[PDB]
């Protein structure tokens, strides 16, 4: 098994602490969801190769712009996430998000993650987007931030109910992998 | 750790530690409120546990057993011992809150009412002076602990098989150095989040309230002094490429 290295990077409500809890359990918690994300070092098999991908979350950094690159040396694949009940935080991937990891990160493949998919269809959701004349976001529009940022692709998934998580997980370890 | 206490931080939440007929005697509030407390001290454990290994599994092992050149193993490890005092004296302050706490009879059934002067205590003064000088120069020391050790592993053998040696346990898997020196580096970051969620459910005493409040602010004043303190230092480079920055 070869060692590679992911960390996730997004704005503050874009769900990445709670992608990589569930994913490192397979199971959303039942009784207490935890605040922080220590880290993890996954056993993965993806087409038929073994790797050990340590995961990172930047969650806390946001505000430190010193403290935040030392999460970034030889990081092998970036999931940067916005969430889609938040138009907000998709906004801020090309001006912000984007040209730090390609600076801190270069050559290093970023798929980006539209997170809490099951929001899209969420009445409270979408009335309370309606008072800021918002909506959950399209995934036409991720698909296009993607492509615009030069993501290597664009994938959606919701921590809530597990549904594309490990698909999510799977698709970094093959990106971390290629040359 | 020691046995003790990793009995007592075994169960993923509060609410899985303590006897379930001493649950069902709080109000849902408290156990949002201990629930996250107890995810603070389990976490300063964990963290105390990886400068437990940095300092006696790696350091101590790479002293007693390898012919490093002087001045290499305090460049993987800087500021280790001083890290280690201040993070055993805090959480040897937060187990001693949870143990008074305990009801007669049991080692497990307490509950902290009284967080936030712990807070304030850890986050302010002489400690928190000390917390900002040593992160602020473990933190710059980062980027050449990793490169220090990503040279010896790539042409020490002796170093390479000691490496491969003292991490093939399970219980090592997360904790290899580089590992070890990013799970420190992001822990002052951890504490603004934790403080937050506590607060949210410490509104029932309103000095409780006022005392989180304060120690919120002092956690972010301290990571803001830390954040302008760091500047990355480069084994070879020269006085030049500092000035011109
Ligand atoms: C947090 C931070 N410290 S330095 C830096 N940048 C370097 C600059 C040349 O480009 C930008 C895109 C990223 N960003």
């Amino acid at each position: 098994a070869i060692r590679k290295k992911l960390v996730i990077v997004g704005d503050g409500a874009c769900g990445k602490t709670c992608l990589l809890i569930v994913f490192s359990k397979d199971q959303f918690p039942e009784v207490y969801v935890p605040t922080v994300f220590e880290n993890y070092v996954a056993d993965i098999e993806v087409d038929g190769k073994q790797v050990e991908l340590a995961l990172w979350d930047t969650a806390g950094q946001e505000d430190y712009d010193r403290l935040r690159p030392l999460s970034y040396p030889d990081t092998d694949v970036i999931l940067m996430c916005f969430s889609i009940d938040s138009p907000d935080s998709l906004e801020n991937i090309p001006e912000k998000w984007t040209p730090e990891v390609k600076h801190f990160c270069p050559n290093v493949p970023i798929i980006l993650v539209g997170n809490k998919k099951d929001l899209r269809n969420d009445e409270h959701t979408r009335r309370e987007l309606a008072k800021m004349k918002q909506e959950p976001v399209k995934p036409e529009e991720g698909r296009d931030m993607a492509n615009r940022i030069g993501a290597f692709g664009y994938m959606e998934c919701s921590a809530k109910t597990k549904d594309g998580v490990r698909e999510v997980f799977e698709m970094a370890t093959r990106a971390a992998l290629q040359a | 750790s020691m046995e003790m206490d990793e009995k007592d931080f075994a169960a993923d939440s509060w609410s899985l530690a303590v006897d379930s007929s001493f649950l069902q005697q709080h109000k849902k509030e408290v156990m949002k409120q201990q629930d996250v407390i107890y995810e603070l001290i389990q976490t300063e454990l964990h963290h105390v546990r990886t400068l437990k290994i940095m300092t006696r599994l790696f350091r101590t092992g790479m002293l007693e057993e390898l012919h490093l050149e002087p001045g290499v193993v305090q460049g993987l490890f800087p500021c280790v011992d001083e890290l280690s005092d201040i993070h055993t004296r805090f959480l040897s302050q937060l187990l001693e809150r949870r143990r008074q706490a305990l009801c007669p009879g049991s080692t497990r059934n307490f509950v902290i009412h009284r967080l936030g002067d712990l807070l304030i205590s850890q986050f302010s003064g002489p400690s928190a002076e000390q917390m900002c000088k040593t992160y602020s120069e473990f933190c710059s020391r980062h980027s050449k602990a990793l490169k220090l050790y990503k040279e010896l592993y790539a042409r020490d053998k002796r170093f390479q098989q000691f490496i491969r040696k003292v991490t093939r346990p399970a219980v090592l898997k997360r904790h290899g150095v580089q590992e070890c020196i990013l799970l420190v580096t992001q822990r002052i970051t951890k504490y603004p989040l934790l403080i937050s969620r506590i607060l949210q459910h410490s509104h029932g005493i309103e000095e409780e309230r006022q005392d989180l409040t304060t120690a919120l602010g002092l956690v972010k004043e301290l990571l803001s002094n830390v954040d302008e303190g760091i500047y990355q230092l480069e084994k070879g480079a020269r006085l030049q490429e500092i000035y011109n920055r």
